[PDB]
């Protein structure tokens, strides 16, 4: 009686168990990629990410400067 | 109407030198924008020739650009000599 009224059966500790295991073993995995992945990308510069400002192109003036060697 | 009659009255006696200053600073802040002659001086600024004009090279594309100074086409300047 206790069983059937204040408890579930083992599959679905077990089930859940799995479930949860996933879970956590997938969010491990990604936090070693994303260390990796930040590592690389702050040295390299290739990536989207650690991408510093530099002097827009559309400023320079194209056009005869009163002198012919610019 | 009276009242503002009245204080500028009241201004140009015993404060003349402050009615003057704030004329003559409104008329220079409100004439320039109504005078005809303020686009002719931004056109004689314009050609005065401060720097050599560059020739361009030709690809048989302008009909509007001169190969002579003495051609016809080209901006003229008989404006500035008749003023
Ligand atoms: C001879 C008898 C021998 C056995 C004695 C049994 C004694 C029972 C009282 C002791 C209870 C122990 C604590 C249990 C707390 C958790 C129980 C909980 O899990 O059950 C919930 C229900 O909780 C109960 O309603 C709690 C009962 C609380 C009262 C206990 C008895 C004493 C109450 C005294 C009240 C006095 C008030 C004043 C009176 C004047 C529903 O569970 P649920 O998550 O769906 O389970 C899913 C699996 N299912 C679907 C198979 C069930
Ligand atoms: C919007 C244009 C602005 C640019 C033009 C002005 C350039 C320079 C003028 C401004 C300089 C600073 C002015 C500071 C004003 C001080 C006023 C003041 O408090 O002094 C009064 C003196 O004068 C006054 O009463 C206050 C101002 C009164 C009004 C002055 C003229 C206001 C506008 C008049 C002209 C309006 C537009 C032109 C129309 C003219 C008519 C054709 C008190 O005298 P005290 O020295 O303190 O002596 C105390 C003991 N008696």
């Amino acid at each position: 009686w206790i069983a059937r009224t204040f408890y579930d059966g083992p599959e679905k500790n077990y089930e859940k168990t799995m479930a949860i295991l996933q879970i956590e073993a997938e969010k491990a995995e990604l936090r070693l990629k994303e260390l990796e992945v930040r590592r690389l990308m702050r040295a390299r510069g290739d990536g989207p990410w650690y991408q510093y400002p530099t002097i827009d192109k559309a400023l320079i003036d194209h056009s005869p400067k009163t002198t012919p060697d610019n | 109407a009276g009242r503002i009659a009245s204080f500028l009255k009241n201004a140009w006696a015993k404060e003349p030198v402050l009615v003057a200053s704030f004329a003559i600073g409104g008329l220079a802040i409100i004439l320039p924008s109504l005078s005809p002659y303020t686009n002719y001086a931004i056109r004689i600024n314009r050609a005065t020739p401060y720097n050599y004009p560059v020739p361009l090279r030709d690809d048989g594309n302008m009909p509007d650009v001169p190969s002579h100074p003495q051609d016809p086409q080209g901006p003229s300047l008989e404006w500035l000599k008749n003023l």
